[PDB]
């Protein structure tokens, strides 16, 4: 079993490396897409539903203002985002279909994933049952196994970054702080409720912070709220570094035991970071019902299938204030974003 | 309850990442 894993991932590395050292580049242009509706927003620009006209397929195109990226000192991060994303391939990683730039903008046309954000479903329903959250957790366990094995750290796991597709399965969108590193890294980043303690204490950290972020996700999915919360960030970091977590009463004993081993402050005793590796999570009593190969294969019945009134339907996403894409007649930031 | 404290907090919407 764990030698299929070894072999699967070895082949995946042959694949991921070819694309890593020679990235796809300028495989489309703006005016080949019909811009329909803003379906989400981040700090860098908007995400829109678009239809590719020659083929009729719908995608989500993420626009990033080059100048806003610079001001935000996210230039190396945004080259990381695209290079990493064009190069990976896994069922639970949102697909980067096309990418290109103009005078004003960076563009990242991805798989349109019509089911909505884990986030807004989690907040609507309140909280997931353990079986339900396990289904999702399993998909994040296998994805991180895939990512970590290619020397990637994801670094921004949250419900906001997980998109449910038609079959109720998951897609890790947003790769804005993912990073290929062997050894330690120091950038202060992620989202406050999910930061590992070593990230807060400016210590220098590794892939184990994704594993801790796995714990927060699962807790948040099963409790309805995160393990450490407050109104300001600085009070969240107090509660994180303090090394105490109260569990809801309805939490099963096995689930509390996974979380105690995931949201472990001490790196030498934290699941994912030990010598057995990712399997101290896969073979854990909480995932005893979980058939990892069937999860990979898409064979299991999702516990929730999003609503789908047809192609180009945006009802599982919010509405947002529309704004024109403007392309300056002069090139901005060409030296900096050259390799995009 | 812990839930009530949370839905009454200011961090129930989409959460931004930090920059440094
Ligand atoms: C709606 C959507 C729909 N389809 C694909 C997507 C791919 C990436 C991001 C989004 S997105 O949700 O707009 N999005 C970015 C905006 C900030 N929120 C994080 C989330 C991953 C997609």
């Amino acid at each position: 079993e764990q030698e299929s894993v070894k072999e699967f991932l070895a082949k995946a590395k042959e694949d991921f490396l070819k694309k890593w050292e020679n990235p796809a580049q300028n495989t489309a242009h703006l005016d080949q897409f019909e811009r329909i509706k803003t379906i989400g927003t981040g700090s860098f620009g908007r995400v829109m539903l678009v239809k590719h006209m020659e083929t009729g397929n719908h995608y989500a195109m993420k626009i990033l203002d080059k100048q806003k990226v610079v001001k935000l000192k996210q230039i190396e991060h945004t080259l990381n985002e695209k290079r990493i994303l064009q190069a990976v391939n896994f069922p639970f990683l949102v697909k980067l279909e096309f990418s290109f730039k103009d005078n004003s903008n960076l563009y990242m046309v991805m798989e349109y994933v019509p089911g909505g954000e884990m986030f807004s479903h989690l907040r609507r329903i309140g909280r997931f049952s353990e079986p339900h959250a396990r289904f999702y957790a399993a998909q994040i366990v296998l994805t991180f196994e895939y990512l970590h094995s290619l020397d990637l750290i994801y670094r921004d796991l949250k419900p906001e970054n997980l998109l449910i597709d038609q079959q109720g399965y998951i897609k890790v969108a947003d790769f804005g702080f993912a990073k290929r590193v062997k050894g330690r890294t120091w950038t202060l980043c992620g989202t406050p409720e999910y930061l590992a303690p070593e990230i807060i204490l400016s210590k220098g950290y590794n892939k184990a912070v994704d594993w801790w972020a796995l714990g927060v996700l699962i807790y948040e999915m099963a409790a309805g709220y995160p393990p450490f919360f407050a109104d300001q960030p600085i009070q969240i970091y107090e509660k994180i570094v303090s090394g105490k977590v109260r569990f809801p009463s309805h939490f099963s004993s096995d689930l509390k035991d996974l979380l105690r081993n995931l949201l472990q402050v001490d790196l030498t005793k934290r699941f994912g970071n030990l010598k057995n590796g990712v399997n101290d999570i896969k073979n854990h009593k909480w995932f005893a019902t979980t058939d990892w190969i069937a999860i990979y294969q898409r064979k299991v019945e999702a516990p929730f299938i999003p609503k789908f009134k047809g192609p180009g339907d945006t009802s599982n996403f919010d509405d947002y204030e529309e704004e024109e894409i403007r392309v300056s007649i002069n090139e901005k930031c060409g030296k900096e974003f050259s390799e995009f | 309850t812990t839930y009530a404290d949370f839905i009454a907090s200011g961090r129930t919407g989409r959460r931004n990442a930090i920059h440094d």
